[PDB]
Formats: structure tokens, sequence, C-alpha cells
């Protein structure tokens, strides 16, 4: 998974 | 790990001057670079985003340029909110800073007033020896401070600590402190610090001899 | 507007944990992630940790990794950082930061704390030591003469300095804290004043140290040398 991703 | 590295890291300059921070990455990070700024002893506040994009409520005056691996900030018309120190982030793989730039107060170059201190009667009965060369009221920061005892170089055994830039007059302070034993202290007379600032046309010393004064 | 509030900063022994929390207010906290950020000379501004909205994705940095633990509590809109095994090396400012509202393919933070100080040391609470920098021949320049008091050797920080109980504030310069091999920290307050005066002032600095409960007044005698 992409740590800098959407995390909202 | 990218690494972000930013240049100057004091940048020197005058309320109403153009100034531009340059920051650069170690591999591509696209555009995905943000500054924030950090005046001393609070939270950063973010600035720009995307390289370019300005945060609603920042001044015009701050806008940003580039990609890929160099990227630039850049104050148009300096104002006396703007002295401090500023961090770009890329946020393209984890979360890595700048080291930082800090704006100062540019103004004329003030040599420093060299002063000696000896070690005190009561800490040497404590059984340590501590002698403290003060360098007072310099502009710029740069200055380079050796001691050397009985003509012999010190090393390993001084610390140094400078102040923030003064409010008033725009100065840096600075300690020197050489820390010996009661008995090194003892077997040595000559106790000098040299002060090497661009105010000064040569190098000046300020020594004294133990048990005199 | 938005308001992030770290607590439970302290000084540790190295190997114990501490636990840190962020309480939020002024946005709606279980809609966002959130970041741990600290901060030191040794290492810049460093990121910690990140938690997912909903307290399921975590990432952290190696430097931290196996080590610290990054929760949340979505009810209390409260963020908290579990800290163990603590090192010297942890020792800094710990920062709470909102992920922010920019859509786009990559995410970054907005919002900052105030910040909470985590200092990380086996020394024992100490008192300092005052002693005199008198006033000599070798600490005048142009009628005006250097005088100062070396505080050494107190854990932890802070310490505060002020001259004959704050009657004298110009001129003076207290330096930042050194922390010494030996894990105690020192500094020195200087102060300069007319030579004309050394014999018709009094000067005297006034050092407080409330970790250990202790206030110390200090007479800076001049020299007749």
């Amino acid at each position: 998974p992409d740590p800098n991703a959407n995390p909202n | 790990d990218i690494q972000m590295t930013q240049s100057p890291s004091t940048l020197s300059a005058s309320v109403g001057d153009r100034v531009t921070i340059t920051c650069r990455a170690s591999q591509s990070i696209s555009s995905w670079l943000a500054w924030y700024q950090q005046k001393p002893g609070k939270a950063p506040k973010l600035l720009i985003y995307k390289a370019s994009s300005l945060e609603s409520g920042v001044p015009s005056r701050f806008s940003g340029s580039g990609s890929g691996t160099e990227f630039t900030l850049t104050i148009s018309g300096l104002q006396p909110d703007d002295f401090a120190t500023y961090y770009c982030q890329q946020y393209n793989s984890y979360w890595t800073f700048g080291q930082g730039t800090k704006v100062e107060i540019k103004r004329t170059v003030a040599a420093p007033s060299v002063f000696i201190f000896p070690p005190s009667d009561e800490q040497l009965k404590s059984g340590t020896a501590s002698v403290v060369c003060l360098l007072n009221n310099f502009y710029p920061r740069e200055a380079k401070v050796q001691w050397k005892v009985d003509n012999a170089l010190q090393s390993g055994n001084s610390q140094e600590s400078v102040t923030e830039q003064d409010s008033k007059d725009s100065t840096y302070s600075l300690s020197s402190t050489l820390t010996l034993s009661k008995a090194d202290y003892e077997k040595h007379k000559v106790y000098a610090c040299e002060v090497t600032h661009q105010g000064l046309s040569s190098p000046v010393t300020k020594s004294f001899n133990r048990g005199e004064c | 507007q938005v308001q992030l509030v770290e607590s439970g900063g302290n000084v540790v022994q190295p190997g114990r944990s501490l636990r840190l929390s962020c309480t939020a207010s002024g946005f709606t906290f279980s809609s966002y992630g959130m970041h741990w950020v600290r901060q030191a000379p040794d290492k810049g501004l460093e990121w910690v940790a990140i938690i997912w909205y909903d307290g399921g994705n975590k990432f952290y940095a190696d430097s931290v990794k196996g080590r610290f633990t990054i929760s949340r509590d979505n009810s209390k809109d409260t963020l908290y950082l579990q800290m163990n095994s603590l090192r010297a090396e942890d020792t800094a400012v710990y920062y709470c930061a909102k992920a922010w509202y920019k859509i786009d393919d990559k995410y970054s933070m907005d919002v900052w704390g105030q910040g909470t100080t985590v200092t990380v040391s086996s020394a024992s609470t100490k008192g300092p030591s005052v002693f005199p920098l008198a006033p000599s021949s070798k600490s005048t320049s142009g009628g005006t003469a250097a005088l100062g008091c070396l505080v050494k050797d107190y854990f932890p920080e802070p310490v505060t300095v002020s001259w004959n109980s704050g009657a004298l504030t110009s001129g003076v310069h207290t330096f930042p804290a050194v922390l010494q091999s030996s894990g105690l920290y020192s500094l020195s307050s200087v102060v300069t004043v007319p030579s004309s005066s050394l014999g018709t002032q009094t000067y005297i600095c006034n050092v407080n140290h409330k970790p250990s409960n202790t206030k110390v007044d200090k007479k800076v005698e001049p020299k007749s040398c």
C-alpha cells in the first residue's frame, strides 16, 4: 500500500 | 530515502528585497514538494504545495517554481514578518525535510569585542577550571575561535554557544568555554583564545597568565 | 479553527516508555489521517509515523520501527504515540500534524500542533552550580566592562537567569545551554556595564532551576587587576 495515498 | 538539501543555509536580506531559496532532491519527486515556515519556539506553517500552489491565506509575495530534482522558493518584497527559517519537504515517498534555510536581517559588519574570563577561585576548589572567551555583538555570525595553552592548540575540550540575532542591533554573541581539570589547569601559564572574524583585519588574541589576576 | 494540543512530554530514563497525546478540536477528527513529526538540532525535521483516518493503516520511520506505536481514539478525538525502549537520540520536540484536505495523487500535512518536549537521559535531577565571571582589565573595551555568571552541571532544562533581580536587562546575553559529556547542562549569562560603575554598582545574577526547586543569587565581585 502507498503511504502517501489518501489517508482520509 | 530521498534526501532534501537546501541552499543557502543562512540568507541575509533587507526589507523590500527579492530573495530566493533553493531546494534539491536526491532523486526525482516530480512536483510533490511543499514549503513550510517556522519561527523560533513555534510550529511550522504550510506555505506552498505542489511546488507552485499557494496555500490559502498566504500572501502572494511567496511564489514557487521547479520540478523533478530542483525547486525554488522566492519571496518578492521581504516584510518583517518574513524573517524566519524555511523548510522544503518532499511527499513523493514517505516524508523527508530539508535542513532548513534561516532568513536573517542584514546589517553592517561589526567586529566582535573579545573578553576572557579565568576560572573563579570557587570553581577551582571544586576541582574543575573553566575559561570563558566572549565574542560580543558581532555581525555576520561566521567566526573562528581557537584555544591555545602555552602555544599548544587545544582540541576536544571546548564547547561553543551562540545567541540568536538581537532584536535591536541585529548582532550575535558567542561564548567558548575551555574545560580542564584543576590539576591540568595548574601546570600551564598562558591561556589564550584566538578569534577570526570578517570585521577583524587579522586574527585577534586575548590571553591571560594563570594566577596573576 | 483547527487546533492540535500535544501533551505527555517528560524526562524519561533510557529503556523506559512514554505515551504522548494529541487532542484535536475544530475539525472532524475521524475523517483525517494524522502524523507525528519530531524536531531536534541533531535530527532537523524528522517524520515519525502516520495513521489512517480509521486507525488501520500505519507506517513508521525506520528510526522508530519496532519501538514506537501510533494509535488513535476517534470517540475522544485524540491521537496517541506510545514510545517504548526510548533512546537518548529520541530526545526531541514531538509535533502532531493533520493530513491535508488537498485531493491529488500524493498527500502531506497542513496544520501542526505546538509540540511537547521529550528528554531521554540517565542523569539525575541536579541544581546548578553558579560561579562568577568577574570583570577585569581583560574584559573591558572603551569604558565598557563585561561580567557574567557560569551556571554549570544542572539537569534537566531549563534555567532562568536574571541580573539584579530584573533591574538590569539591557546588554544581557544568556546563552543557550550545552549538554556536557557527563550528561549535565551548562550555560553562562553575561552583561556589559560601564567600567566606571564597577565600584559604585553591585551586580548579582539570579538563577532559578524549578525542576530542582533551586534558586541561587551570586554577587560578582570586581577584580582590581
